[PDB]
RNA sequence: AUGCGA
């Protein structure tokens, strides 16, 4: 006999409530956005330096949950929150695919998530040994716009914590 | 190639895509500094312009109706059933 | 200071010339001020129609139409409105600051 | 997303003023469409609805493991008999009163508590716009890529749907 | 992140009853449940917030750079 | 087959607006 | 001072365009750039 | 007919309880359109004081400068927000904030060690000094005229015991918050209240009577007190209707569902209105009901353009 | 991209004013405009011109000839799309000329997302799912009258393979026709009034009569009641030309008439002379595409009026919507 | 509410193993018709295992369908689209395609 | 009234130019996209 | 040209050389590749002016 | 080209 007939499930498969209740193909594409969903990724990720990541900053555990949430330790990852939801049709913009946000209540930081994106500025990508060298990372003809220490300190990099928007320098 | 007056034998109503073709045509005319033949009436789109033009019949514009002949019929707005 | 030309506005396009139908629009209101508006108004014996509806959430506006017979105008039916609504808030205030007191 | 693969982008930020509020004197998080239900039969979402409420309410997880439960008991009657203990209608409803004008609803709405998760793919932000930008050599003709500004494809069956419509001026 | 400052549904400020909710389920031996109800979270918008809680943070701060280790 | 247990803190959670455990 | 934190020994320093871009400490060669004190405004939402 | 006046005569408020935090309050014999003008104003309109611009000079914890922006613009703070006007924004940051129209709070909180606690973890109040950044370390910060003016008012958090961040040794936080007056419509951080809804009083409607063993069975089916029974040999009444939750088990059951009718009173509004503290409950209502009169005011001073 | 999309519009003597203001709006506004190119064929970009600049533009928009080789030209303003342009939107699937059609312009303010209304989702078979469109801006008098006049929605408000119409409201809208229609649902002078001006705006030339008009209540006695198919009979003597009878047809509907009593009869959809007389409303009426009520107008009084009654329907559903609003439930 | 009923794969019931058992659980040959796949329990009662595994084999099956239909319509929309795109209504209302050679005297017969 | 479904069906006709071939593969293909002897696509 | 932008392009083009062909750029997809205005639709006719001559 | 969104 089965141990238990989770036993034939996946992972994310024990991880959906009462999966048993879903029509299937609902179930697939619950894998697959559980799967694509914006969570934690890490927590190193001040050690990462991905091209990409999201990371969901409210997150919470389920009040409904499989034994294997914990079993897994998924709870150290949280990949969602707990939203009061009315099941209604009532504003007229929840229609087919279409859901309502409370204001309010995304103003206070619901679902509130961060992108980040790494850059490797390298001088050398294609350099050419020791002759090519000659770009370091600073000023020197005095000329250049001063209001670019706006935004890159005085040793050519950008300081740490700056706004920059498109057009910005990012290093000199 | 020229089909006589006496004897055009097309549609006596204009097309809709006719109507479509006169009215973009001599709208954008309009908005080129063609001569308005109505009042403006306080309109500034073009477009809207060459409406009235057409619910007028001022529309000094025609239609060559081209058979696969090559043989073709010259059709003024003041005729075609415009609607 | 300046009499606001912008608040409300009426919408010739909405408006008899006899006198006694039009369709106001004003700024930034809703439902807040609306429903409650549209309510005094039909007190107004002499309103045969008003109501308030927005063109669009976002676009934070307010239309209220009132359509009366010859024995007012919509502008003076409006100021009926506005007289009772102050006059009835100011009955809440009262009654309410005295049972404040009253405890 | 829900955990049931139910995805809908958010169609407005509704304010809190305009949401409907509960007679216990909440508006919710989210609306979803109860039209959306009947096609997918996402029946566990409206389990784990009443599920995550009672569990709210008396401050507990909720175990949801496919098949802990039976037709002999079913989550309606586990979860209706728990949350009708704590206060709430059996069913799982709630007195709603409209935002917008303050009547109460006809019906008790179905309001709950469930897992929701923010999908990474938030395409509102892959919009792209271009009336001008650079063009390939070989062709110029606007370049490829929402990042290389580059201009959306008029495709082989747009220029047939063209020709259907008569616009031959369009299509030109 | 860290237990967040109010209540998503409702608007309750909460931050401050996080610590002496852990205190209350640790110290005081109580239960979630009756510990939320002494906290003053007697709506489920306020319940679910503190206790769905998962203070990641303390995970997070483990890796602090700025000391040495 | 058992079936789930139900839970021994099965008790009252919610009141209306106004009210408490004061009157229960 | 400009600074710059040893990705491995946490020290501070304070590298020039005359040194060897390693962590003096321990020998390290990656060195985070240290956050300093520089206005930043936020619109707290 | 209608008239003002016979409103006044019908308008009637009952207030059940007034905390100095929640008050709960009844509006009998009005509009659902006015109860929920006031509700509506309560929330979104009602204008308080909260943290809108933050400045960081230095932010090296592991919590975004963002986030912790949006945190303490959260903190509701025990203002009085009639100590300070609107500002306008038609003009250049330097007239923009004034200690006529910001408040000024710094904060700068420097995480250390502490010299060796017992064990370990010791939890992390006695391993570290201020790893627990609180909105009580938000110091207030006058300027001349409001330094004087908030003597006997001083800016304090109202609730101080608020988490805001969590540091580790040499993790330091330097930012200088401007608060603002502003309208919960325009963030959800200026509205004053937590909650403030209506419930209509629910309706008992017993269309037979019950009795003996039936009716104490109905009796337990509602919130405890709601059903009360004196004798049960000739009634089963009803205590007070307003304990009700509205849960309708009752229907559940055939023994009521065909004597009994379960409505509500559209005239009677039971108001439950609670505060984050920045103002007593009833001075808020006070203040959107001011409001409603003042906009209808601003209508009939308004020339009706064209 | 109502700041990033521009005509090319050349400036008359009828047009001067509101290129002007455009003009000196900037680039950066609303109806403004990016850039000038002159008759001579040189370009002038406003990308980065200051109020000032764009202001002395704006006095020379309309300066005299100055080359024979350029008298017969006039300047053109690249303006911003505005709410007169019609736009050409596709999705993808394009499978069919109906799945790509000419929409007319209304900037949004706060918006990010390309809004749509629902009516023609099942044209598109699209779904907010994360469904992409594109949105395409001609730029020529013959490629707008073309978008506006054959390519353009109400061209199309039937498919050419069958001829039932592929154009109809969806969900809710139903659900909520059927709520409304119910003989159960009635409401008072100021509900209806109020359901009324929610759906029909004089102003916005939602009507043919310049004023409102009302009918009388369904119920003398104790109190003015008014039916839900009153409110149907309201908006359609209100949406058709006054010079016109009312519509006379007998439909049917989707629910069969045991479901509404022993004897109750609700399946017989029956119009007479503008007036809902019997029966609901649900998708086999305006949203069937088969001569319901919708099919009727559109063959009746042609398709401008039947998408007149498409809006006017959208709108008053989802505001009754929001008086009562529509639930499922475990109990359902 | 009542009962999910029969699955099927490709116009049939439950595929079955060599062994001559539909899943491990079925003895071989089992004459039952929940071992066939007759699914008896309900989506507001849930589905047994053995029940969830049918129900999973035909909503995959039908997930394959659905995204293999596409292809086969492209071809028969291009493939004729070519040919057909010429083809017009002359001004005489006869049908000649943009070559002129003469297609259809009137459109269905009717115009 | 016969004159006046005469008139209907003289103002229900075709018009001159109509891309009745793009029109008649749209309608074949479209639809067969929802889709003893060869049934369907196959067919 | 329909025959060259449907397929066998190069095979199409080789038969067109050999023929020594003449396109008479009606075909629409044809006229397309010339960038001449569709002959269907509002294509399928031409637009003159009535001027005054005095 | 791989994966993937619709
Ligand atoms: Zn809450
Ligand atoms: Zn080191």
């Amino acid at each position: 006999v089965e141990f238990t007939p989770t036993n034939i499930l996946s992972i994310l498969a024990n991880l959906t409530p009462f999966s048993d209740f879903n029509q299937s193909p609902r179930n697939m594409y619950q894998c697959q956005m559980g799967k694509q969903t914006m969570g934690t990724p890490g927590v190193a990720l001040c050690h990462r330096s991905d091209n990409k990541l999201y990371r969901l900053q409210t997150g919470q555990t389920p009040i409904v949950k499989a034994n294997l949430y914990d079993d897994y330790g998924m709870d150290n990852f949280p990949n969602g929150f707990n939203a009061v939801v009315a099941v209604i049709s009532y504003t007229g913009y929840d229609m087919d695919d279409a859901m309502i946000i409370n204001k309010s209540a995304d103003e206070r930081g619901f679902g509130y998530g961060t992108m980040y994106k790494t850059e490797k500025v390298d001088l050398a990508l294609n350099r050419n040994r020791g002759d090519p060298i000659t770009q370091h990372f600073g000023f020197g003809n005095d000329e250049w716009p001063k209001e670019w220490l706006e935004k890159l300190d005085e040793d050519g990099l950008p300081y740490i914590g700056t706004y920059v928007e498109e057009g910005d320098p990012i290093c000199a | 190639k020229a089909i006589p007056k006496d004897q055009r034998a097309t549609t006596p109503y204009m097309t809709k895509y006719e109507r479509a073709r006169i009215l973009g045509t001599r709208a954008l005319q309009i908005s080129m500094n063609a001569p308005v033949f109505v009042d403006l009436e306080g309109e500034t789109d073009p477009l809207r312009i060459a409406m009235k033009e057409l619910a007028e019949k001022k529309i000094p514009l025609v239609i060559r109706r081209y058979l696969p002949d090559g043989s073709f019929e010259d059709w003024s707005v003041e005729e075609l059933i415009v609607d | 200071e300046e009499p606001d030309r912008e608040k409300i506005k009426l919408l010739t396009q909405a408006t008899s010339e006899d006198g006694t139908s039009a369709s106001f629009q004003i700024v930034e209101e809703d439902h807040t001020l609306g429903n409650a508006l549209r309510y005094v108004i039909m007190k107004n014996p002499d309103v045969e129609f008003c109501g308030y509806s927005i063109p669009h959430p976002s676009e934070n506006l307010l239309n209220i139409r009132i359509q009366t017979y010859g024995e007012t105008t919509a502008v003076d039916a409006l100021q009926k409105g506005l007289k009772d609504l102050m006059d009835l808030c100011d009955v809440v205030e009262s009654k309410f600051t005295e049972k404040i007191k009253s405890m | 997303s829900s955990r049931h693969g139910q995805k809908g982008v958010c169609s407005r930020k509704w304010p809190t003023i305009d949401m409907p509020f509960s007679e216990t004197g909440i508006q919710p998080d989210i609306i979803i469409n109860p039209h959306a239900f009947p096609s997918r039969m996402t029946i566990g979402m409206f389990v784990e609805s009443l599920a995550g409420k009672a569990g709210a309410l008396h401050g507990i997880a909720q175990d949801s493991t496919p098949w802990i439960f039976n037709e002999d008991d079913t989550p309606a009657d586990y979860f209706g008999e728990q949350l009708a203990k704590a206060g709430y209608n059996y069913h799982g409803n709630e007195p709603m009163y409209s935002g917008a004008t303050g009547e109460e609803l006809r019906a008790d709405i179905y309001v709950g508590v469930v897992y929701y998760q923010r999908l990474r793919h938030m395409v509102n932000d892959k919009f792209q716009v271009r009336s001008t930008g650079p063009v390939n050599s070989l062709t110029m003709q606007p370049v490829k890529g929402r990042k290389r500004h580059g201009g959306i494809r008029v495709g082989e069956m747009e220029r047939d749907a063209l020709i259907g419509h008569g616009t031959s001026f369009l299509l030109q | 992140m860290i237990v967040p400052v109010r209540c998503f549904s409702c608007g309750k400020v909460v931050g401050d009853k996080w610590e002496s909710y852990l205190n209350l389920l640790q110290e005081d031996e109580l239960d979630e449940g009756t510990a939320l109800s002494r906290l003053g979270l007697k709506r489920y918008c306020c319940r679910r917030m503190i206790l769905t809680h998962v203070d990641l943070i303390e995970k997070f701060l483990r890796y602090n750079p700025l000391e040495k280790r | 087959r058992k079936d789930v247990p139900k839970v021994e803190g099965l008790k009252l959670e919610h009141f209306a607006t106004g009210y408490d455990a004061e009157d229960f | 001072t400009l600074k710059y934190i040893c990705a491995e020994c946490s020290s501070k320093l304070s590298l020039s365009r005359t040194d060897a871009v390693r962590c003096k400490d321990c020998g390290h060669r990656i060195l985070l750039k240290a956050r300093t004190k520089r206005l930043v405004q936020f619109e707290a939402r | 007919e209608w008239n003002v006046e016979k409103f006044k005569k019908d308008f009637e408020v009952n207030i059940s309880s007034l905390d100095a935090r929640e008050a709960n309050f009844d509006l009998i014999n009005i509009d659902t359109s006015i109860a929920n003008a006031f509700r509506r104003i309560m929330i979104s309109e009602v204008p308080s004081v909260a943290a809108e611009y933050v400045y960081f000079f230095n932010n090296t914890s592991v919590i975004q400068d963002e986030v912790l922006a949006h945190r303490i613009g959260l903190v509701p703070l025990k203002v009085d927000p009639d100590m300070l006007t609107w500002v306008d924004s038609n003009l250049p940051d330097d007239e923009k904030f004034t200690d006529e129209n910001t408040i000024v709070l710094s904060l700068n909180v420097k995480c250390t060690r502490n010299p060796d606690a017992p064990k370990g973890s010791t939890d992390p109040k006695e391993l570290y000094n201020n790893a627990h950044v609180y909105a009580r370390d938000l110091k207030f910060e006058p300027q001349g005229r409001q330094s004087t003016t908030f003597a006997d008012c001083p800016v304090v958090p109202a609730d101080p015991d608020i988490l805001l961040a969590k540091l580790r040794p040499g993790q330091e936080i330097s930012l200088k918050a401007h608060c603002i007056l502003g309208i919960g419509g325009d963030h959800a951080k200026f509205s004053p209240v937590s909650t403030a809804s209506y419930r209509l009083l629910p309706q008992i409607n017993i269309l037979q009577p019950i009795k003996g063993e039936s009716a104490r069975r109905f009796q337990k089916c509602f919130p405890p007190g709601v059903i009360g029974i004196d004798e049960g040999s000739d009634e089963a009444y009803v205590k007070d209707a307003r304990k009700d939750t509205v849960s309708r088990e009752v229907l559940r059951y055939e023994e009521f569902a065909d004597k009994v009718k379960l409505g509500r009173v559209r005239n009677h509004f039971i108001f439950n209105v609670e505060s984050a503290g920045a103002m007593t409950p009833e001075e808020i209502f006070f203040k959107s009901v001011r409001i409603l009169k003042n906009k209808a005011e601003y209508l009939k001073n308004c020339p009706i353009t064209q | 991209f109502a700041v990033k999309l521009t005509y090319p519009e050349p400036v008359t003597a009828y047009n001067i004013a509101e290129l002007r203001q455009a003009v000196i709006n900037g680039p950066d506004k609303w109806p403004g405009a990016t850039q000038i190119q002159n008759e001579d064929g040189s370009l002038v970009s406003l990308i980065g011109m200051s109020v000032e600049q764009r202001k002395a533009l704006a006095n020379q928009l309309l300066t005299p000839s100055s080359n024979v080789s350029t008298h017969t030209l006039n300047k053109k303003v690249y303006r911003h799309i505005k709410n007169r342009d019609v736009v050409l939107m596709n999705r993808q699937p394009t499978l069919h000329k109906a799945s790509m059609m000419g929409h007319k312009v209304r900037v949004l303010p706060n918006e990010k997302t390309l809004r749509l209304h629902y009516a023609n989702t099942g044209a598109y078979n699209a779904d907010f799912d994360g469904d992409e469109m594109n949105m395409h801006f001609p730029q020529n008098e013959n490629a707008r009258a073309e978008a506006l006049n054959l390519a353009n929605t109400d061209s199309q408000y039937l498919t050419p393979t069958s001829g039932s119409p592929v154009r109809g409201l969806i969900q809710d809208h139903i659900s909520a026709g059927v709520w409304l229609t119910s003989k159960d649902s009635f409401f008072t002078r100021e509900q209806y009034q109020q359901y009324i001006y929610g759906c029909i705006r004089p102003e916005d030339g939602h009507t043919t009569r310049s004023k409102i008009v009302t009918l009388p209540p369904t119920i003398f006695k104790p109190y003015p009641l008014w039916t839900g198919k009153q409110i149907i009979t309201t908006v359609l003597l209100n949406v058709t030309p006054p010079d016109m009878p009312g519509i006379n047809l007998i439909s049917k509907n989707k629910i069969k008439n045991e479901y509404w009593g022993k004897g109750s009869l609700e399946n017989e959809v029956l119009f007479k002379d503008g007036a809902l007389l019997c029966g609901i409303l649900d998708k086999s009426q305006y949203g069937a595409s088969k001569y319901g009520i919708v099919h009727s107008l559109h063959e009746v009084y042609g398709p401008e009026v039947a998408a007149k009654v498409l809006s006017v329907l959208g709108r008053l559903f989802t505001n009754y919507i929001t008086a009562t609003a529509f639930t499922c439930g475990m109990d359902d | 509410m009542c009962l999910l009923g029969q699955q099927a794969l490709e116009g049939r019931r439950v595929p079955v193993m060599v062994s001559g058992k539909t899943l491990p659980s079925f003895k071989p040959y089992e004459t039952d018709a929940m071992a066939g796949g007759y699914v008896k329990g309900r989506f507001y009662s849930g589905i047994k295992p053995q029940e969830y595994y049918f129900h999973c084999m035909a909503g995959r099956e039908g997930l394959i369908d659905t995204a293999v239909k596409t292809s086969r319509s492209g071809y028969l929309q291009r493939c004729l689209t070519k040919q057909l795109e010429g083809v017009h209504v002359s001004y005489d209302n006869s049908i000649r395609d943009a070559d002129g050679t003469l297609v259809q005297f009137m459109y269905g017969g009717d115009a | 009234f016969r004159a006046l479904m005469q008139l209907k069906y003289m103002r229900s006709l075709i018009n001159p130019g109509e891309a009745v071939g793009i029109i008649a593969s749209q309608s074949v293909g479209e639809p067969s996209t929802q889709m003893n002897v060869t049934l369907g696509i196959p067919r | 040209f329909m025959k060259m932008s449907y397929e066998t392009t190069c095979q199409f083009l080789t038969k067109a050389v050999l023929d020594n062909e003449r396109e008479q750029l009606d075909s629409p997809s044809a006229r397309i590749v010339v960038g001449k205005l569709n002959n269907v639709g509002t294509g399928s006719f031409d637009v003159l002016a009535k001027v005054p001559n005095a």
